[PDB]
RNA sequence: UUAAUUGCGAUAACGAACGAGACCUUAACCUACUAAAUAGGGUUGCUGGCACUUGCCGGUUGACUCUUCUUAGAGGGACUAU
């Protein structure tokens, strides 16, 4: 009550980040994807996307429970006004932070790198993305270091279709000599698009005339 | 010939000048002659302006500079030195005072006067630093109508600023000076000396 | 053939654009409503003095596109107009104020047409649709014609007593010609024979006559009230209006060359006009965009892409 | 009853502005269905913040800067109506990331 | 009832609305009669639709300007604009087409900028620089 | 046909309406001429001295005439400029705000300027009446 | 400055392979055309392609051209 | 040739991709829509000052209506067009 309206905006644009990096920080072996606020009336609604669903929601309400009296604690609202979600996240494929956290994990077991990256670019192909971009920076045997680049498929760079149509995450996987930083790119299909563009905005394509035999001197059909 | 007058009464100044004669400050733009062959097309008047400020789009191709009428170019010379920069209206007023001043002296039209101020200090061949590999010998070379007019309306603003300063002497009155000197042809003047200079030079190199 | 050797009068000029159509009205001759791709409305009046054979009185600056077809009201105080703007302006001539505002075309509105009591208005448009409306910006009857594109709909007169239907037909990018009846409210006849695209359908001062032409460099008249096949003409280039006058059986067709005039029935390809220009390369030239005949069979005027509307006179050899 | 006239104003928030034109779209359909007295859809001038940061973080470099700015659309409806047909109208009609406001009464 | 029509001039960020009606002959900037405006030098200016066309189209024609935004000399630059456009829209709407075309020649033939507003606007400022283009002072020693 | 304050060149109806005040000696002058600055980033007092007051107190009035409501605040900030700090750019610094006032006060003890709803000050009758004419008088002046 | 890429003059003369009939002259019609045959996704590249198209048609009324 | 490996061309290369361009934000036009007492007007109430004929400048969210300026939605518009 009695606060700002761009302030306000503000304000809730802050929460949602801060929640989004508790959710990271939190359920990241559950491996969380993404976050959507609702502030509807009486109650507000967070829906979580993540990978391990079951075991978000635990003993049905033991996490997802806890959870939410955390939040509760922390924002302060009242003990019935915030409700938790948990979701499938639809293709993980072609969600490029759950590949990330994929990788990052891959990494912690003692995978082969270069391997693990082409499984995972293999993975992303399957899951029918247009292109796919995996750096990998850091320090991959001896100390002078190196990012190695495993890429495959369209890819675009710039341009206002990057936000549109690419997909970017960034994981930094701690080991015990070192930070590694995994950075993935998905380029998802522009046909396959749902709310937005259609295709790339210089990609030009025209239908087909139709056949003709036209001439064969007047007539007329009459009703 | 006629002034009928509206509910807004307009004093009579205005009234007489209308229909007839489109006036400049307060003097007709017709006259006027430019008796040079070239500079013709070059040196604007013919189009009867009133006042000395347009909003102009004059830079933006190539020759739109020639199609802007002379005083407003004499107008934009004046204005500069960075203290000055900017102020239209303060070189407009100036410009206007120094026209009262040469319609006050030897009469004409100030208009005339100033015309011929700017064909006469208008370099006819200029001097080019072209060396042949980095020697500072110059090559004599022939002028273009534009870049004539040009220099002439710079010459006679810097010699007005000169004058300026520390001066009683207000610079409009130095600047109508200086026209005086151009029109007939004194070598008491800045800008005249300048080019006369600049065409013994471009005797010697030739 | 015979007489009349038509003499080059007036060059009426005040435009920025092509001037798409022009219109004298059904009972007032003086009137001709000039309308233009510079989305302007100029009403010129006759003068017949020296070169001006009209000078304008009236533009209605209301659109925001191209002003494609304009047709008068039945006496002379209406003037309706279709935009490329997707919209129709129901103009009063004498005042310089619209009044009705039609919204409904989905698609720039090509070409209108009012009745002949200027009650029951109809408009064609690259939309696919023909719609019917009213003196007040009311929707009626909406005609799902053609596949492809619609584009002329004008409506023929009727002496022979009273049916309760009125009759029109439709020009199309669809290579069927289509007559339609309105008070069965339907279809009348398919007049299939356009090999290319039909630009300009245009009934006579007969009513049983309607010539039908386009891109085809070709002119298939038809006849309406025996429902049948009938004339074909060459004209080589690109046909932009038809004209019939009230004059002989004459038909004035605007090619791309320039304005070709035949007789009906008795086939002769008689007169061409063209006029001077200043400059000019090769196979540009402008063309006549469209012609009006006024009610008397004495004038024709013609309007150019030049922005110009020339104005053509009678003139018998002897 | 119930139905006693009052003076409802409606106000509505967002950074997305095809979802509160939808929003908007709704109400006036709603209002349409209910046929009331009606003020339109009022646009107020929409608001940029703004922000200016150095690129970099450590300072080295040459002097990069950036403009990061979030706009906002408001927009305000007026109805007159009872109050209760105004919590039917607004109670559904409601898209994620639009913020529907309420002022009720005179 | 009477004839009268709303048309405007713009400069820069200045605008000047003018309202021309039926009547006896006023011209008003801001309340104030067109003999003022007084920047005084660029006075002419604003006289300009009215000398050029000549005072006998303002026998009939009220003029009632209210100038806002710009400066002072864009300010004046609009009224005059607007004047010019006034009387045009009048004989568009009220009067006859001949006589507008008339009007237009005379307009056109001197200045451009009197029915058709300018084109410029400010190029913003851009980082590393005092204004639009202008960098600050790089130095290698 | 008519005359009236927004009909006349300005300056002069200020000069005039300086010269009325001086006629009629009626205004109250504080006794702060001679000795203040009018605006507090000023180098120098009036180059007048004796009077100028009563030429401010009759621009006061007629910026009142061309207004609806005015302030002291709004006064200073209307007749205040630009001090010179120094080796250091110019900026915007409000007029003495108590002259103002002391102005407005004078004002009206004499029947000219009235406390309005809202805030500010508007005109009086009276002093509408006197300002037309003044108006009037400067008009027959100039004829 | 203006010189036309690729993606406009390519995409121009499959139009005019495609459609010589009804494709015709002038600019607004071509506009129209382009935007009811080819799947453009922006207005101004369609603008462009329609301009071409037109220039195209320009050049061919006066003899044969290559490509 | 172009701001551009931008194109036209020449041609053991042919057809492609990234970058450039396209794009997007913004700045320009809209008497054409959709709107407003959180924008501005018009008439008109009451009302203040004028000349004193009707006329001129005002103060009032008193009415009624309008959207040119205003904001901002949906469009259009330039493609180097003729
Ligand atoms: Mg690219
Ligand atoms: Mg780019
Ligand atoms: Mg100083």
């Amino acid at each position: 009550a009695i606060i700002s309206k761009k302030r306000k905006l503000v304000a809730d644009g802050v929460f949602y980040a801060e929640l989004n990096e508790f959710f990271t920080r939190e359920l990241a072996e559950e491996g969380y994807s993404g976050v959507e606020v609702r502030v509807t009336p009486t109650k507000t609604e967070i829906i979580i996307r993540a990978t391990k669903v079951q075991d978000v929601v635990g003993e049905n309400g033991r996490r997802i429970n806890e959870l939410t009296l955390l939040i509760e604690k922390r924002f302060k609202y009242k003990r019935g006004t915030i409700a938790l979600y948990a979701e499938r996240v639809h293709d993980r494929g072609l969600s490029a932070v759950a590949q990330a956290e994929s990788m990052k994990f891959k990494l912690l077991n003692g995978l082969a790198i270069r391997r693990a990256a082409y499984g995972v670019v293999r993975y992303v192909m399957e899951s029918g993305a247009k292109g796919c971009e995996v750096v990998i920076s850091g320090k991959l045997r001896a100390a002078r270091a190196k990012s190695m680049k495993f890429a495959d498929g369209f890819l675009i760079h710039s341009g206002q279709p990057v936000n549109d149509f690419i997909e970017t995450a960034t994981r930094h996987v701690l080991l015990r000599q070192g930070v590694l930083g995994i950075k993935v790119k998905i380029m998802k299909d522009p046909s396959r698009n749902t709310s937005g563009p259609k295709a790339l905005p210089d990609a030009v394509t025209i239908i087909e005339p139709k056949e003709e035999e036209p001439v064969l001197e007047p007539s007329v059909k009459d009703y | 010939f006629v002034p009928v007058e509206l509910a807004t009464t307009i004093p009579v100044e205005i009234q007489q000048a209308q229909q007839e004669i489109k006036l400049f400050n307060k003097w007709s733009f017709e006259d006027v002659e430019v008796k040079d062959a070239s500079l013709v097309d070059y040196i604007q008047i013919s189009k009867p302006i009133y006042v000395a400020h347009t909003a102009g789009r004059y830079a933006n191709k190539r020759f739109r500079k020639a199609q802007c009428p002379i005083v407003e170019r004499l107008t934009n010379s004046l204005m500069m030195n960075g203290r000055n920069n900017g102020k239209k209206l303060k070189a407009v007023r100036i410009v206007k005072h120094t026209l009262e001043i040469i319609n006050v002296l030897t009469d004409q039209n100030p208009l005339q006067v100033v015309v011929d101020a700017i064909i006469n200090s208008g370099p006819r061949e200029d001097t080019t630093r072209v060396g042949g590999g980095g020697a500072a010998r110059r090559q004599a070379v022939d002028v273009s109508p534009l870049r004539r007019v040009n220099q002439s309306i710079a010459l006679l603003t810097i010699g007005a600023r000169e004058a300026a300063f520390r001066n009683i002497k207000t610079i409009a009155e130095t600047l109508a000076e200086e026209l005086i000197n151009a029109a007939k042809g004194s070598s008491t003047s800045y800008a005249i000396k300048k080019k006369d200079e600049l065409e013994r030079v471009a005797k010697s190199n030739r | 053939s015979s007489n009349i050797m038509l003499v080059l009068r007036g060059t009426l000029e005040g435009h920025n654009g092509w001037v798409t159509s022009l219109s004298t009205s059904a009972a007032q001759p003086n009137l001709l409503v000039s309308g233009s791709r510079d989305k302007t409305l100029i009403s010129w009046r006759l003068t017949e003095n020296e070169q001006q054979f009209g000078v304008p009185v009236r533009s209605y600056k209301g659109h925001s596109h191209i002003v494609q077809d304009v047709v008068v009201s039945a006496d002379g105080n209406y003037a309706v107009s279709a935009s490329w703007d997707k919209t129709l302006r129901l103009w009063n001539l004498a005042t310089g104020n619209s009044e009705a505002r039609f919204v409904g075309h989905t698609g720039d509105v090509l070409s209108v047409a009012i009745d002949a009591n200027s009650s029951k208005i109809i408009s064609a448009s690259r939309d696919k649709t023909i719609r019917v409306w009213n003196t007040v910006g009311d929707c009626a009857y909406v005609l799902l014609g053609h596949t492809d594109w619609v584009t002329k709909v004008r409506v023929a007169p009727k002496n022979l007593v009273d049916d309760g239907r009125i009759t029109f037909v439709s020009a199309g990018m669809d290579k069927i010609v289509r007559s339609w009846s309105l008070n069965s409210y339907r279809i009348e006849a398919d007049f299939i024979g356009h090999n290319n695209y039909i630009n300009v359908v245009q009934p006579s001062p007969d009513g049983s006559l309607a010539a039908s032409a386009g891109k085809d460099g070709q002119i298939y008249v038809w006849n309406l009230k025996h429902k049948s096949a009938f004339m074909n003409f060459d004209a080589k280039d690109e046909v932009f209006a038809l004209a019939f006058s009230p004059s002989r059986f004459w038909l004035t067709a605007a090619t791309a060359s320039g304005i070709k005039i035949y007789d009906l029935e008795n086939e002769v390809l008689i007169d061409e006009l063209k006029p001077e220009f200043a400059g000019y390369t090769k196979a540009q030239d402008p063309h006549a965009v469209s012609l009006a005949w006024s009610a008397d069979g004495q004038t024709l005027f013609a309007g150019y892409t030049d922005n110009v509307i020339r104005v053509w006179q009678v003139m018998t050899a002897n | 009853q119930e139905v006693v006239i009052h003076k409802i104003r409606i106000n509505l928030t967002s950074t997305k502005v095809k979802q509160l034109e939808n929003v908007s779209a709704n109400i006036i359909k709603n209002a349409e269905t209910f046929k009331l007295v009606k003020k339109g859809p009022v646009r107020l001038p929409t608001k940029v913040l703004k922000i200016s940061t150095r690129k970099t973080p450590n300072g080295e470099g040459s002097k990069t800067w950036d403009t990061y700015e979030m706009r906002i659309h408001k927009r305000y409806i007026d109805l007159e109506a009872p109050a209760h047909i105004v919590k039917r109208i607004t109670q559904i009609t409601i898209e994620p990331g639009v913020d529907v406001e309420v002022i009720i009464a005179a | 009832t009477v004839p009268s029509v709303q048309t405007f001039g713009k400069k820069k960020s200045a605008t000047a609305v003018a309202h021309v009606k039926a009547g006896k002959g006023l011209i008003k900037v801001n309340g104030s009669p067109i003999t003022l405006v007084q920047p005084e030098i660029l006075r002419f200016k604003v006289y300009e639709p009215l000398l050029l066309v000549g005072l006998d189209k303002f026998a009939n024609i009220d003029i009632r300007v209210k100038v806002t935004g710009g400066g002072h000399v864009s300010q004046v630059y609009a009224i005059r604009q607007a004047i010019a456009k006034g009387l045009v829209a009048y004989h568009q709407k009220f009067v006859d087409e001949q006589s507008k075309n008339e009007l237009k020649k005379a307009f056109t033939s001197y200045d451009r900028t009197l029915l058709i507003a300018d084109s410029r606007r400010p190029e913003p400022k851009k980082f590393g620089g005092r204004g639009a283009r202008s960098r600050f002072q790089k130095s290698y020693r | 046909p008519g005359v009236s304050v927004r009909d006349v060149p300005a300056q002069d109806f200020i000069n005039n309406y300086a010269s009325f005040l001086q006629r009629q000696g009626k205004l109250e002058v504080p006794g702060y001429v001679d000795i203040v600055k009018t605006s507090a980033g000023n180098e120098l007092p009036p180059q007048d001295s004796e009077g100028w007051f009563y030429k401010r107190a009759a621009s006061v009035a007629r910026h009142i005439y061309l207004r609806k409501q005015v302030g002291v605040g709004k006064l200073n900030k209307l007749y205040g400029g630009a001090k010179n700090r120094g080796v250091r750019p110019h900026k915007h610094v409000d007029a003495s705000g108590s002259i103002n006032r002391k102005v407005l006060q004078s004002l009206e003890k004499l029947g000219v300027v009235e406390i309005s709803p809202k805030g500010g000050r508007r005109i009086s009758d009276n002093g509408l009446r006197d300002l037309d004419r003044i108006a009037a008088a400067t008009l027959e002046d100039e004829e | 400055g203006r010189v036309r890429t690729k993606t406009v003059k390519r995409a121009s003369k499959a139009l005019i392979e495609k459609y010589y009939p009804k494709l015709t002259m002038d600019f607004q019609t071509n506009k129209r055309l382009c935007d009811e045959i080819a799947t453009i996704q922006s207005k101004r590249l369609r603008n462009k392609i329609a301009g071409y198209t037109t220039h195209l048609m320009k050049r061919i009324q006066k003899g044969p051209v290559r490509g």
